[PDB]
DNA sequence: GTCCCTGTTCGGGCGCCT
DNA sequence: GGATGGCGCCCGAACAGGGACTG
């Protein structure tokens, strides 16, 4: 039937019209099918035959289900989109079931027709007309208008989760201990009661759908385990992901990694390991989906160790509140992480993986910390609360950096696991100017016409070094100065910069950079035993500041 | 019952549209206690989807008390809302209380075509269900027009009590009443009993404050007897910076010790000129910073850095090096230090000495990264207002410059 | 003013679930 | 083949903000 539920007011954006494209052709197959779907809405009220004085129109198509037996039928709505008033989407996530606490008896059901059953402003009815034709010469083309939610339209999605959640709520407000997870029209009901009292609770929630015009076909009523749920397996302690097959293609173009980096994704959320850094590295800089690209052999190496992680079985578990929730960090190379969340060691909730590369120049404890972040908001989403955290970094390392670092950064309760590779600090710049070191004051400048600069500095021990480059930039020659100073001063070395820009990255003690040359600045860090890095204002006539700033500007400023 | 006020937006400004954050259940368990209660009494509606604005809506617990408030994120709205002198006195008072008496909103309801604006939305954990919006029907809490609206009854109120006590100023902003006298510890907490009661037969906190207290944080140089070419060269660095506020700081004298190519640990004996130098510059920095006007037309910039060691020294400005006013924030020093925690109550400290100085909320630049700030820092608030800040990587130098000794 | 460098936000593609 | 919405990931693109530079 239909909802006896009031509609959803719906108005087009200002000065704008309903749409007027003309239906393209269709296959014959497809005619034979929306015309036995549109017979039969017509009958039950859900559409109405409209005449000439509908100047509107919108193309219609039809795919297979799921199911690959029936036909869906859908709507080009992409011009009376365009046009239709902006909407507050209510869906604000996707329910995990690692949130799923146990309970006694659990139901999977869902309602038959979902949209057609729910009533379309009356006002806006005419915008959503549409038009079938038939075979010809026999009989000419209907012309019909949507009574209810068309499928391929911008608001139904919204309306309907929302006139979904008005639905139920008064048998959540009489039941408030019935658990009911609402996604579209698919309904989990979980009770803590016994299987006679329980199914006898799930027909007054088919009772009460009924008297609000939504019905549970028993086709897709799942009484017994596993229950199919969101691409899910739900057993009755724990629960798995569906089979996820990876393509396995030759010549891998744009498009199949696009859906084989996105397969691992999904696959990431409870098979731990998944690494997907060289894969994306090859998506840089295409342009079209059809674009062959050779995998790398960092790429096929990837690549081949994540198809052994899947080939192994693995499930989760469910969430019981009366427990702390811990999440475990593990480190990969070139800045990747994988995370284990769970309550009992070696049963695991879910699990995932961090490699967001965030700044031009960063170090393995801010990648750590902005981990603990996403976990941390990811969290609160799935069973709303903070975990406990295993990190494999040392309390004193973490205390080094935070003592040092000029921001605010904090990590929440963590204690310290020795699950190499462990999380260190390359280098550390000295706070006090070395005894016995040679004092190194660089400076860098660059032309900006020609783009051609100077990099050198001067030592107090009366050395000096001039090196010419060419299509620079000031910043990358203060960046010049310093690395040509690393490279021909012994293990211990004071270096006086006038670069406020070049200071701060290198306080940040960064250990990988997208600029290569701030990775051989890296590199000379390491192996340094002790650096301190000094400023002074440049132009100021401090020594020996205006030495090296006489040598780099002569020939290029000026 | 009373005949509602029109209001409207700015010319070109649509309403606010801004997604809802992840709440903990604590909190979410908190706002449906507390919309269902309001939504029984006609403070709020449901709304459906066919609202297009919505604004973040969450919650905060206050220190010894098993009550929750309700806090909405209005400061997008309060931008784009359609636009009393402030009390000069209210600085001096040995003693501040601050009330909140954002209650008092409810009894004036909203203009109609304006509902639509304040929608907010309550998540679900796990998604279970989507989005409940809302919306309001009175005086929302948290909005710039609630006071304004609630002004004529506001003076209505306290006139009596302003009356009976005329050492003793009154200052509203926002949800919060503002409340100082001279009066002894005691007597204070008597007066501020008396104005509850009277407050409570209408319709229907924390802490206490003290601006006497408030002093400012100049700019300090170093006293060694015994200087570097390192300490000259930081110390030359630091006055060059300074004299973009002070331009009577000179560093002529100091400048000329390290002409040469010098190693930094090298002991440099200060000239006459140069100890001289040093000391002028010393009283220069005691004198407050000339030109400084406050224009209530622009907004009000704070910088914060953070000196480790729970120290946090701040700065408020409109222009660039036109200060008004520089001074610090100390914690405790311990091991489990949180810092985004001490952050939090940094911008509330410094946020209520504008309000109070001014009677406006300052601009932050936060020295911290976006997502850090976001996940943490609803968990340590505790005022009924919000300020808007930006979030900025400061150069280590400024780190330097407003140091400690 | 311009050039440079780095930050965040946005929408494109893919993955997953009427 | 030809629709919509949510969330996720990754990328490049279009901004905004601050610092340094020419004469
Ligand atoms: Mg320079």
């Amino acid at each position: 039937p239909i909802s006896p539920i009031e509609t959803v007011p719906v108005k087009l954006k200002p000065g704008m019209d309903g749409p007027k494209v003309k239906q393209w052709p269709l296959t014959e197959e497809k005619i034979k099918a929306l015309v036995e779907i549109c017979t039969e809405m017509e009958k039950e009220g859900k559409i109405s035959k409209i005449g000439p004085e509908n100047p509107y129109n919108t193309p219609v198509f039809a795919i297979k289900k799921k199911d690959s037996t029936k036909w869906r039928k859908l709507v080009d709505f992409r011009e009376l989109n365009k046009r239709t008033q902006d909407f507050w989407e209510v869906q604000l996530g996707i329910p995990h079931p690692a949130g799923l606490k146990k309970k006694k008896s659990v139901t999977v059901l869902d309602v038959g027709d979902a949209y057609f059953s729910v009533p379309l402003d009356e006002d806006f009815r005419k915008y959503t007309a549409f038009t079938i034709p038939s075979i010809n010469n026999e009989t000419p083309g209907i012309r019909y208008q949507y009574n209810v939610l068309p499928q391929g339209w911008k608001g139904s999605p919204a309306i309907f989760q929302s006139s979904m959640t008005k639905i139920l709520e008064p048998f959540r407000k009489q039941n408030p201990d019935i658990v009911i997870y609402q996604y579209m029209d698919d309904l989990y009901v979980g009770s803590d009661l016994e299987i006679g009292q329980h199914r006898t609770k799930i027909e007054e929630l088919r009772q009460h759908l009924l008297r609000w015009g939504l019905t549970t076909p028993d086709k897709k009523h799942q009484k017994e385990p596993p229950f199919l749920w969101m691409g899910y397996e739900l057993h009755p302690d724990k629960w798995t992901v569906q089979p996820i097959v990876l393509p396995e293609k030759d010549s891998w173009t744009v498009n199949d990694i696009c859906k084989l980096v996105g397969k691992l994704n999904w696959a990431s959320q409870i098979y731990p390991g998944i690494k997907v850094r060289q894969l994306s590295k090859l998506l840089r800089g295409t342009k079209a989906l059809t674009e062959v690209i050779p995998l790398t052999e960092e790429a096929e190496l990837e690549l081949a160790e994540n198809r052994e992680i899947l080939k192994e079985p693995v499930h989760g578990v469910y969430y019981d509140p009366s427990k702390d929730l811990i999440a475990e960090i593990q480190k990969q190379g070139q800045g990747q992480w994988t995370y284990q969340i769970y309550q009992e060691p070696f049963k695991n909730l879910k699990t995932g993986k961090y490699a967001r590369m965030r700044g031009a120049h960063t170090n393995d404890v801010k990648q750590l910390t902005e981990a603990v972040q996403k976990i941390t908001t990811e969290s609160i989403v799935i069973w709303g609360k903070t975990p406990k955290f295993k990190l494999p970094i040392q309390k004193e390392t973490w205390e080094t950096w935070w003592t040092e670092y000029w921001q605010a950064t904090w990590i929440p309760e963590w204690e310290f696991v020795n699950t190499p590779p462990l999380v260190k600090l390359w280098y550390q710049l000295e706070k006090e100017p070395i005894v016995g070191a040679e004092t190194f004051y660089v400076d860098g400048a660059a032309n900006r016409e020609t783009k051609l600069g100077k990099a050198g500095y001067v030592t107090n021990r009366g050395r000096q070094k001039v090196v010419t480059l060419t299509d620079t930039t000031n910043q990358k020659t203060e960046l010049q100065a310093i690395y040509l100073a690393l490279q021909d001063s012994g293990l211990e070395v004071n270096i006086v910069t006038d670069s406020q820009y070049a200071l701060g990255i290198i306080q940040a003690q960064p250990d990988q950079s997208e600029s290569e040359l701030v990775n051989q600045i890296i590199e000379q860090l390491i192996k340094k035993e002790k650096v301190y890095l000094a400023w002074v204002p440049a132009h100021k006539g401090i020594g020996g500041n205006e030495q090296v700033d006489k040598l780099v500007s002569a020939g290029i400023r000026k | 019952p009373i005949e509602t006020v029109p209001v409207k937006l700015k010319p070109g400004m649509d309403g606010p549209k801004v997604k809802q954050w992840p709440l903990t259940e604590e909190k979410i368990k908190a706002l449906v206690e507390i919309c269902t209660e309001m939504e029984k009494e006609g403070k709020i509606s449901k709304i459906g989807p066919e609202n297009p604005y919505n604004t973040p809506v969450f919650a905060i617990k206050k220190k010894d008390s098993t009550k929750w408030r309700k806090l909405v994120d209005f400061r997008e709205l309060n931008k784009r809302t359609q636009d009393i002198p402030h009390p000069a006195g209210l600085k001096k008072k040995k003693s501040v209380t601050v009330l909140d008496v954002g209650d008092a909103y409810f009894s004036v309801p909203l203009d109609e075509d304006f509902r639509k604006y304040t929608a907010f939305t309550i998540p679900s954990i796990n998604n279970e269900t989507p989005g409940i919006r809302y919306q309001y029907n009175v005086l929302p809490q948290g909005w710039k027009g609630s006071p304004a609206i609630f002004q004529s009854s506001m003076t209505k109120i306290l006139e009596p009590f302003r009356k009976q006590n005329p050492d003793i100023v009154i200052y509203q902003y926002m949800d919060d009443l503002y409340v100082g006298s001279d009066l002894e510890i005691g007597q204070h907490r008597t007066k501020i009993e008396e104005l509850r009661q009277h407050l409570l037969r209408w319709g229907l906190m924390g802490y206490e404050l003290h601006p006497d207290k408030w002093t400012v944080q100049p700019i300090v140089l170093p006293e060694k007897d015994s200087w570097t070419v390192n300490d000259i060269q930081k110390l030359v660095g630091k006055l060059n910076w300074a004299s973009q506020i002070y331009p009577g700081i000179k560093v002529r004298q100091l400048s000329k010790l390290l002409r040469g190519t010098k190693a930094l640990t090298e002991v440099i004996p200060l000239t006459e000129e140069a100890e001289l130098e040093l000391a002028e510059n010393r009283e220069i920095l005691k004198e407050p910073v000339h030109g400084v006007y406050y224009d209530p037309s622009k907004d009000l910039i704070a910088e914060i850095q953070k000196q480790g060691q729970g120290q946090w020294t701040y700065q408020i400005y409109q222009e660039p090096f036109k200060n008004l006013k520089t001074g610090k924030y100390a914690r405790m020093r311990g091991a489990h230090t949180n810092d985004v925690k001490q952050l939090t109550e940094a911008v509330q400290k410094i946020t209520t000495e504008s309000i109070v100085i001014w009677g406006k909320t300052p601009k932050f630049k936060l020295p911290i990264q976006k997502e850090t700030w976001e996940t943490w820092w609803t968990e340590y608030w505790q005022a009924t207002w919000i300020p808007e800040w930006e979030f900025v990587n400061t150069p280590p130098l400024v780190k330097l410059w407003y140091q400690l000794e």
